[PDB]
């Protein structure tokens, strides 16, 4: 195996799995959580054989303009909860 | 499948539809003997056969393609179970070269 | 980094390639699924040199497979690992080969050419650099002969400085089933010996007599013979993988082991082929695997070099030895026959040592040499060449393709060149 | 103040650079993790230990030496080792092709884009040090790396530095093996292109390396893990007086300065008098008289050179552990008296002594013995034209036959030069024997 | 806010739409009801851009749809999103087509222009900041063209200060299907070159060419090739409504797209599609994107641009990337082949990156490039105008519907113009 299963010696002239799904990031963290999860799925792999958003904001969340006669916060975190409520359209 | 009754082996076909997308080739496997499980470690080609022979006395000179004596005790015979007949039926599991 | 992308051309390579294909993935643990099995750090350590990555936790394989006729290419995709294999670059000809050299040179290899570069120099631009490339064919059948003089005649300009590694099946001597095979024999090596740089050869006669003397198991398959000269190829191939002080470079056994440009051609031979009862019957020391190891008999490649002489010689050992031992069955076996060796330049055996041995196995080796024993094999051909040629017997065909005997005469030139060589240094 | 500079070039030099410095971890008790136990050593780094390492007040100790290699997997497995947190990361240069066992390919094609980097690394060590008293270079002669890059870089490093001093230790052809076709070869090539630069060069054979091994150590399957360990004691036995304390110290100036005579001639052989092993030291004495007995006997020395068929030149003895003066000089006396060792008669005095009290260092679980006494002897002879006069008689057969030659021109080299190689090589022979007559 | 119409014409629009339109519904994740579920809250956010909003939370779409026989219309409201659709912006006339430029230009026109232009200026008024109208058309099409070239004249005028995108399939180098197809096209041309700023053209012949090299699925449908169409501009557009360190204005990328006042033609370009098993068998990354996108096969608009040369190139990325990769990528095809561009312009590439992805793909890319490859088609086009006009054969239709042929003869004269003004920047 590879011990200080952290980082295996910065300059690796050979090459590590996990150059696809998650990587864009720097060496270290990214060979050990590939390592990890690695072997983890290899050995299940080897298991038997059978409040509050300020104003100006751009966006239509619903209803919104239809309403009106207050102000922007007070509307709009009335909007907040009500999302959950009647408008509960939204995840 | 088509397990076959003379050869105890078994073959593979596709049914695949149309427009699904896959080639026109339908063999999908060949009709060889099915592993009772997973891919065996190869093992090493060059000692898998049937007989045990014991010597050559043929190449001393030539008058048919050599003699084969035969041996009394089959050393080395090793296991390898396949998939036969018995094992069979609507819902069961069958690992076929890592296929569950 | 340095990598490697595999050709397979004609039926018989494509036999082979699924062989030692599937060898391969034995060694490094895949399964017919694609998954990693995760045994051996070690062995994943560099699986850069034979497979790319795909996504999925998959390892396609960089391989360029070309044949003419359906069936072939369907039995393997049928076989254990076709779904390993990529159906894009499963590449193929519309008619039939017909088994005519003509034919595989000018009529239809003119419009597959296109194809078959497109492919390969996509998997070009997918890898970085390239020690260089081996193709696996025979010298004799109709497809491979026909498409390699082709493939190495194009790759060798666009890219003049790679290793270009053929491994050929050679024709049967006594009993060749094709008929034009002496004709496509000459028109080929004609090329070969132009394009390539360094060559094995290898007949199923020795073969079948290796099968028949040692294995004793009176019932094997053409399987049979491709798994030990996949073997052969493994042991060549595996020293570039895995760690441990020894030569690796093919480059670096070629300028070990070739000394002048026309000098292409090799025997392999094989490590212990064990019997029946020999496993638990045998002890497993270098002396004794020296000893199986440069045998007559042991020989596979042609027939004996006995009446030849050895020029240059490389071993690559496997296993956890040391380095006395290999020196002193070196030293040993050079004055056991002083004789046999050419005097030209001494220390005539290149000398390789990796740890790692395979999957079931510790102590294995594997030889290669360059003596002069290639004469007697296209001496036989030069003859059956004159004989064929002098009253222009089954000429009609390759005449209507539009050949001429003038490439003939040329081509029996150089083969009689190349004769006239090997002859002269050595004697 | 007192400091080497370590410059492992080759593939054959990290094998006998990862051993000594497995070696030099432990006398001043290294963990592989970098700090010492509960005890205090971390300051500027200023002890014997400063010589070597650099545990500044981030308390890790530097290695000051870079490795240098072109095939990764050597160097990629080396630092997959133990000791890899302990090296500094890019100390461990490393290129992505090989010579292909050809000297003018690392010479020509492949020498120049590294050149850069390997310069920046000496530099940016040479700036923090302060003594730069000099480099302990190691290569091999037939390395199918280490044969070429190694001449090239002692070109620039000693034409942009002119005045300090360099080791050479290279693992010779052996005298009836070579294992690459091409040694015979980059042989010529090396010598004459390094005699000319090359301050003084140290070798050693192979062959008798494994043959003392069952002459008295009684190993009849040794290995590298041995071979290696071997010349790292050797070296720190050379380099003991520069770490430790004793009664009268020496230098590699003096190395320098009393043992090379003329010019060109600078090849000394070394021998370590007592490699024994532990059953032999529990109940059998050790002592001066023998020990030097033992140093002075012809077949001990690991190189094929009869000291008979020559005359003993220089000679520089290092005493190191718990010695006295005393029988040194009387032995000294007894070796002169004798009659079998004929000395040239050039110089009446040959003998430069250097004595340390530390005794030297085991390794537990190793091969080496409990020391107390022990000596290492280096001496220039002149017993030794044999090996060249053997390289010729086999050099000039595959020149005449021209073989591989197409390798060399095609790559891009041309032959003056391998003609120029052997005048070269018979002008240092020539003066051997010139010398040699009185 | 900054908001698009859509306009339909011609009955290619009507099936062409019917699919883009579904495309950004499940794009964006509602039900064919219209209960939009958020499950994005920026796909909600950006919603806006072409969607208006009634009260019960269905998504109306700003769409104008227009044509001239009823039963394509009852087809596509019949479909499955005939509910999404508005039978308010529905309106037709009584009268056939008769595949016929005339009727479409000067006689059908006259009493529909009328009501199109008042429903169209009353949902501008509805919205607030256009950035421009986009028109799904045909330019072989009989009436796509014949109300498409008069709804532009007539918008241009009154809103001369936006985006006046168009969408158009070219004739098949094969078979037109309609045969005074070539006189259509010369004269709708006539007024798409001084109206219009930017202008895409595709082509059914490579499209059918994508379907056998890649689709490899037997039996197509043109429901599922308008699939592969209007995944184009779909992803043209994509920026428009989502984050990311990029910028997606049709102007923004018009300014860097166009060199020269003459010039509106562009052919798509699309990327990775994706075969049998490649699903499984590919490695998705930003170089062998970049290999598969910049191909001579995977273009699908007009002809190989392997025989002219490019002038500018842009493509807009989508994924997670960085600008490493795209810049270092771009410098590789940029020197690799360094000939095929033109020198006149430097630095002729863009690159736009964001981050939100198709749905089912996690990285794509799409390109756009005007290229010295669209000489062919006017070309052919007015080698079977002259050919055809020998003889006048077909042309007392279009003399009785009441045009002269001293229109043909300035039509004809532009398009030459063109010809050699393209051949003058080029050469
Ligand atoms: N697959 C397979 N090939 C064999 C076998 N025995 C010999 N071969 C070799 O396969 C060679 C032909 O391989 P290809 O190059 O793919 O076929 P080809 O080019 O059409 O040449 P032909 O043999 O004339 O058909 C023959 O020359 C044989 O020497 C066998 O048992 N199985
Ligand atoms: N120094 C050292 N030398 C060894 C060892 N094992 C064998 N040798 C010798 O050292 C030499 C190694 O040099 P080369 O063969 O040229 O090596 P290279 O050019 O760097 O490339 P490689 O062979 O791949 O390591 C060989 O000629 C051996 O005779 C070892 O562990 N250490
Ligand atoms: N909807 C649709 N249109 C197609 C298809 N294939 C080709 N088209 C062309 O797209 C053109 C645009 O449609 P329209 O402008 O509505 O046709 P038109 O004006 O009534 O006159 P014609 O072109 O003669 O049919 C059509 O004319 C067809 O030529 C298809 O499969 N579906």
């Amino acid at each position: 195996p590879n011990l200080i299963q952290r980082k295996a010696i910065s300059g690796y002239a050979g090459f590590v799995p996990r150059f696809a799904w998650v990587m864009g990031m720097n060496y270290r963290d990214g060979v050990t959580q590939a390592m990890d999860d690695f072997d983890k799925n290899q050995f299940v792999f080897r298991h038997p054989v059978c409040q509050g958003l300020i104003p100006f904001y751009m966006g239509f969340i619903p209803s919104m303009q239809d309403n009106y006669a207050l102000t922007f916060g007070n509307s709009t975190r009335r909007a907040y909860q009500k999302e959950l409520d009647r408008r509960s359209h939204t995840l | 499948l088509h397990y076959f009754l003379c050869d105890g082996t078994v073959e593979i076909r596709e049914v695949l539809p149309s427009n699904s997308g896959r080639d026109a080739m339908s063999s999908f496997l060949r009709r060889g003997k099915l592993p009772k499980y997973g891919p065996p470690g190869i093992y090493q080609p060059g000692q898998i056969t049937d007989r045990a022979v014991l010597n050559v006395y043929g190449g001393l000179s030539e008058w048919r393609a050599d003699g084969y004596l035969l041996d009394k005790y089959q050393l080395g015979k090793v296991e390898q179970d396949f998939y036969t007949d018995q094992d069979l039926s609507i819902g069961a599991t069958i690992n076929v070269w890592g296929r569950k | 980094m340095r990598e490697i992308v595999h050709l397979q051309a004609g039926q018989c390579g494509n036999q082979i390639g699924a062989k030692f294909w599937e060898v391969i993935s034995d060694e490094h643990g895949i399964d017919p699924t694609g998954t990693y099995h995760g045994d051996s750090d070690l062995q994943l350590e560099r699986i850069n040199v034979y497979y790319n990555e795909a996504t999925g936790g998959k390892y396609v394989p960089r391989a360029v497979l070309v044949d003419l006729e359906p069936g072939t290419m369907d039995s393997v995709r049928s076989g254990p690992f076709g779904q390993i294999f990529r159906p894009d670059n499963f590449v193929f000809g519309q008619s039939g080969a017909g088994n005519n050299w003509a034919k595989g040179h000018y009529t239809e290899g003119a419009e597959l050419v296109d194809s078959v570069l497109d492919v390969v120099r996509k998997e070009a631009e997918s890898c970085d650099c390239l020690q260089g490339f081996q193709l696996t064919h025979s010298l004799g059948g109709g497809t491979g002969s026909g498409m390699g003089t082709l493939l190495i005649s194009k790759i060798r300009e666009e890219y003049p400085d790679r290793i270009m590694n053929t491994f050929s099946v050679v024709p049967s001597p006594k009993v060749s089933d094709t008929v034009v095979e002496p004709y496509n024999a000459t028109l080929s090596v004609h090329q070969l010996v132009e394009n390539t740089d360094e060559t094995y050869c290898i007949d199923n006669e020795a073969l079948y007599d290796i099968c028949f003397r040692t294995l004793k198991l009176t019932t094997p398959t053409y399987g049979d013979l491709n798994h030990l000269v996949s073997a052969t190829m493994s042991g060549v191939t595996t020293c570039l993988r895995f760690p441990g002080q020894l030569n690796a470079d093919l480059r670096k056994l070629a300028v070990n082991m070739v000394p002048f440009p026309r000098l292409h051609f090799f025997m392999p031979g094989f490590a212990p082929l064990t019997s029946r009862g020999s496993q638990q019957y045998r002890a497993l020391t270098v002396p004794e695997l020296t000893q199986q190891m440069f045998d007559a008999k042991n020989m596979m490649a042609a027939c004996d070099p006995r009446h030849g002489r050895y020029l240059t010689v490389a071993a690559v050992f496997r296993g956890r030895m040391s380095m006395k031992e290999v020196d002193e069955q070196m030293l040993n076996v050079q004055n056991k026959n002083s004789s046999y060796f050419v005097e030209w330049i001494p220390n005539n055996v290149k000398t390789a040592v990796c740890d790692i041995p395979p999957r079931g196995l510790k102590m294995s080796a594997t030889f290669i040499g360059n003596s002069t024993a290639i004469q007697e094999l296209f001496k036989r051909i030069s003859e059956q060449f004159t004989a064929m040629f002098r009253r222009k017997a089954f000429l009609h065909w390759y005449t209507g393709e539009g050949m001429d005997e003038m490439e003939f005469t040329e081509a029996e030139s150089n083969m009689n060149d190349l004769v006239s060589e090997y002859q002269q240094y050595q004697d | 103040m007192r400091e080497c500079i370590s410059i492992h070039v080759g593939q054959a030099g990290v094998q006998i650079g990862n051993a000594c410095w497995e070696l030099y971890c432990l006398e001043h008790g290294i963990q592989p993790d970098g700090q010492m136990p509960s005890d205090k050593t971390i300051g500027g780094g200023d002890d014997s230990f400063n010589t070597f390492f650099s545990e500044t007040g981030a308390g890790k100790h530097v290695p000051r030496a870079v490795f240098v290699d072109l095939e990764p997997t050597v160097v990629d497995e080396v630092r997959t080792g133990t000791y890899r947190q302990l090296f500094h990361p890019e100390q461990l240069i490393t290129g992505k092709e090989d010579a292909a066992n050809n000297y003018a390919r690392g010479h020509y094609t492949i020498g120049k884009e590294i050149v850069d980097l390997v310069l920046d690394r000496i530099r940016k060590l040479a700036d923090l040090c302060t003594g730069l008293q000099g480099f302990l270079i190691f290569h091999s002669f037939g390395g199918g790396t280490g044969s070429g890059f190694a001449s090239l870089l002692m070109e620039r490093l000693s034409v942009d530095y002119g005045k300090k001093s360099k080791l050479e230790f290279a693992i010779y052809p052996a005298p009836q093996v070579s294992t690459a076709v091409v040694e015979p070869y980059n042989s010529i090539l090396t010598t004459h292109t390094t005699l000319e630069h090359s301050d003084c060069a140290f070798m050693v054979d192979n062959e008798a390396i494994y043959d003392i091994c069952r002459r008295n150590l009684d190993i009849e399957r040794p290995t590298y893990t041995n071979l290696n360990r071997l010349i790292g004691q050797i070296v720190s036995s050379i380099t003991a007086s520069l770490r430790f304390d004793g009664a009268l110290n020496v230098d590699l100036t003096e190395f320098q300065t009393n043992l090379v005579p003329y010019p060109r001639i600078h090849f000394p052989l070394a021998t370590y008098a007592p490699v024994i092993s532990a059953e032999k030291a529990y109940h059998e004495q050790l002592s001066v008289a023998e020990i030097t007995n033992a140093c002075f006997e012809p077949a001990n020395q690991m190189v094929k050179c009869d000291p008979r068929h020559g005359k003993y030149m220089a000679c520089c003895m290092l005493y190191r552990g718990d010695v006295v003066p005393k029988d040194v000089n009387a032995a000294i006396a007894t070796i002169k008296t004798k009659r079998t060792i004929q000395f040239v008669d050039w110089c009446p005095t040959g003998f430069k002594v250097g004595i340390n009290y530390q005794p030297p260092t085991v390794v537990p679980g190793g091969d080496l013995a409990k020391v107390q006494r022990a000596v290492c002897m280096l001496s220039n002879t002149t017993a030794i034209a044999e090996a060249w006069a053997r390289l010729d008689h086999k050099f000039d057969l595959m020149y005449a036959k021209r073989a591989f030659v197409h390798w060399y021109v095609g790559e891009g080299m041309e032959e003056g030069e391998f003609s120029e190689a052997r005048e070269d090589l018979a002008a240092l022979e020539k003066d051997y024997e010139e010398v040699g007559v009185d």
